[PDB]
């Protein structure tokens, strides 16, 4: 219910896709993993943590989510594109 | 004390051979002539002639 | 350069029925493309400029002269403004290219209808009318032999001592030293003026829309084309160092990229991915000579471009040259005159031996190396490396500093 | 309308003839001119490329950009999404002869960067691979015709390219199934003269060639309008209309 | 310094952040990052001693 | 060493008309390159150190 | 001990664990990262036996 803290600008190119109203940043692997991982304790990803490692990116990927309603992420370990329903749980594929 | 000097580095100067010492020199020589080349065609066979 | 502070002509091809005048375009340019109809229509008539709020009808042409690529004529397939905010020259390239994208504002070329073309200047009492001509400018950069010179000043005191203690000769060490100096120097020069003139890299049509104009950082996801792990990521490097040969190609019109000069770190990275046409790879670096003590120049890019390592690199680059087979067409001249006269004398005051070394080479820039300008000022220009002419304005290199290895 | 005594004196010092020069870059410009000029016919009167039939769903039309998971078939790094331009191009060339009816896409003219892609890619079918550019003549100093893609098309380059671009075409056998014609009538006839005033002589060339349009080439009418027809290329007849040549934009290269 | 990743911890390479295994993924690729980081400091000496 | 107490001797070669001074730079150095206009304008004028 | 990945179960070696498996993926990499395991246990015996 709150809103991501800021960490000064430098936020990674979100490309505009205005064929579907998507757009398309490449994440990779880490910033998924750190995504699953922190919503299995019951944490948030969106807001929470405004000082971890990849937070940048993740603010990143809630202003996408918020700006875009169909955003297509493309990760690094599989390359697949989830979409902004299949990224809010925060559990892209499979593994706790 | 003769100086054989130089050109004052201008263009107009090392042009005329004008110099600062003593001897003027008669020309700044030769190196050579830069053309621009003739930019390439795309040939024919995209569209038909029918001369 | 046999005799001192030669000269290099230039021959310009400009069209107006002016050879030398204020904004005469040049016709055989690289960069820009001739106007298509400057012959055909636009010797009929003088189409409307294309600038900022001008509501373009259906059916005209507007003529326009765009930064890169030269002049384009545009028929306008539908009524659409121009953005009237954009008033500066890259911005309306911008909003005209998105113009064109859109399909509003398409680019065509024709002649000059047979009426028209039949009459010219001056025929069956028509008046008004002239004929579009040509012509050839010729003009002159000259160079001058700058100079150098060391001096070794070695006392007679010490190289008795000297021989006796250490068994040098206080003559050999010094006349080596003073002359490998000297070339060094001069090497270090010409080395520097070509980083010095090196077009900024990355900057226009080498440009990907997100990546960062000027910088090539593995860690931008845009950069590296979304690339995963070390085999991909080092290949964008591949492709962007040919996206460079051919912008060199294209602003000079004399070849593709025939050279590169980069730091140890660039040179490693190039050397440790597989630059062929085979999958992604990477592992330790074989091809090339990494190190700078053996020799600076290591291996080639695929038998295409040679890869010189510039042993004091600041932060990081690749410089991308020309070098073409002529010794012409090369971009910067290191012409030398005299080299290394050795002088020797001992003052009668005190005995003591003095010995100096005296060369002069000069430096002469290539004519043609903006690329960007379509007449030169005055018509004798000096030739020498110079604010005006050489400081990022060499076509022939492209600079791009690599972060993020 | 050079002057006599610049030839006199520019024979002396410089060694040129002062006439070759200048009626060589009056007629290599008149060229120069005219392949721009259809070129620019070609490219102007192309339709618009990835529409319909070659429109993958969620895409754009006349759009090809690399950053669209969609667009390059979810690609990945840099040898999928280039495998997928190549798709893509092959798509265009298929759509070619569904429409024309004449063959599938036989050359395409692209842009430096488009070509460059071209040459750093596995084009045939194995895997994925990125590399230097090196089957391709990326570069317009040798030559604009950059070798052939798959041994099928003949890649040309538009050098003077305005942002980016791709244009699939084709060309039969016959010069009569091009999709436009570059018919010359008069080829660089010269002409000489001299106002008696000053003497100083003058000297121009003057072609006629008219550039006329494929019929069919739209093909999407069973029957043209007034069973005669202006063959000129115009905005009505040869705006993203002819079926012999497809347009892409490439985006985010 | 001159070989440090800008992103990296400047005196270790641990397999476990991306950047310093320059994004890689399972093992032939983390492994043979670390070849790399192997290559990028044996020409630095070259640098230095010469 | 079949001597106790060894010693090495190393040539350095340094410009600046004073082999032996405050700060002499070393002109033959892998990390430090020959500084760019010494023999050339560095005679001829003296630059102002940028700080 | 030192053979063990500071993200494992210090005891266990299962193949669902991307830290165990050295983030591999489906099996042809993870069955690699097993036989990299009892490599890297083979070589401590030559630690501790001597």
């Amino acid at each position: 219910a709150k809103v991501a803290p800021e960490p000064e600008g430098e936020l990674p190119y979100v490309h505009p896709l205005p064929h579907r109203s998507s757009a398309y940043i490449w994440c990779g692997w880490w910033v998924m993993d750190e995504i699953q991982k922190m919503t299995e304790e019951g944490k948030d990803w969106k807001t929470d943590d405004p000082d971890s490692k990849y937070y940048l990116h993740r603010y990143t990927l809630q202003k996408m989510m918020k700006d875009y309603p169909e955003v297509d992420v493309q990760e690094s370990r599989n390359g697949y594109i989830i979409h902004k329903t299949a990224l809010e749980t925060g559990i892209i594929y499979t593994y706790p | 004390a003769e100086i054989g000097g130089d050109h004052g580095y201008n263009a107009t100067n090392i042009a005329a051979g004008q110099t600062s010492g003593a001897v003027t020199q008669i020309g700044p020589a030769v190196m050579g002539m830069v053309r621009r080349a003739i930019p390439n065609l795309i040939a024919f066979d995209i569209c038909g002639v029918q001369p | 350069m046999n005799s001192p502070t030669g000269q290099v002509f230039a021959l310009r091809a400009v069209y107006g029925k002016d050879p030398v005048a204020a904004g005469a375009k040049e016709a055989f340019h690289p960069m820009y493309g001739p106007d298509a109809m400057f012959s055909g229509q636009g010797a009929a008539k003088k189409f409307p400029a294309l600038a900022a709020s001008t509501q373009t009808t259906v059916g005209d042409i507007y003529t326009h002269f765009f930064q890169e690529t030269g002049t384009v004529y545009l028929q306008a397939s539908v009524q659409v403004t121009i953005d009237a905010g954009a008033t500066d020259a890259a911005k309306l390239d911008a909003e005209i290219k998105k113009q064109m994208e859109a399909g509003a504002l398409v680019e065509i070329a024709e002649g000059m209808a047979t009426s028209i073309a039949e009459l010219q200047e001056g025929f069956n009492g028509s008046t008004d009318n002239p004929w579009n001509e040509m012509g050839f400018r010729i003009d002159k950069q000259v160079i001058e032999a700058k100079s150098r010179q060391l001096k070794a000043a070695y006392s007679i005191e010490l190289t008795q001592d000297l021989r006796a203690v250490h068994g040098m000769d206080a003559d050999a060490e010094l006349s080596g030293i003073l002359a490998t100096e000297i070339m060094l120097e001069i090497n270090r020069e010409v080395v520097d003026w070509i980083n010095y003139s090196a077009q900024v890299g990355k900057s226009g049509m080498t440009l990907t829309p997100g990546s960062k104009a000027g910088v090539f950082d593995f860690q931008d996801p845009i950069d590296i084309r979304g690339a995963r792990w070390a085999g991909e990521s080092f290949k964008a490097l591949l492709f962007q160092i040919d996206k460079e040969a051919v912008e060199i190609a294209r602003q000079t019109g004399r070849g593709e990229g025939n050279f590169i000069i980069a730091s140890r770190n660039v040179v490693n990275v190039l050397a440790s991915v597989d630059t062929g046409i085979s999958y992604a790879a990477q592992g330790l670096a074989t091809g090339f000579s990494t190190d700078t003590t053996k020799s600076v120049f290591a291996g080639v890019l695929g038998g295409k471009y040679r890869v010189y390592i510039d042993q004091y690199a600041k932060q990081d680059y690749f410089t991308v040259g020309y070098k073409g087979p002529n010794e012409m067409d090369a971009g910067i001249y290191y012409a030398p005159y005299v080299a290394l006269t050795p002088l020797r004398g001992s003052d009668p005051k005190n005995f003591q031996p003095v010995m100096g070394f005296k060369t002069r080479y000069g430096i002469g820039i290539n004519p043609f190396a903006e690329s960007a300008a379509q007449a030169p000022a005055s018509r004798i220009q000096s030739g020498m490396p110079s604010i005006l002419n050489s400081l990022g304005k060499n076509a022939y290199f492209r600079r791009v500093y690599v972060k993020g290895i």
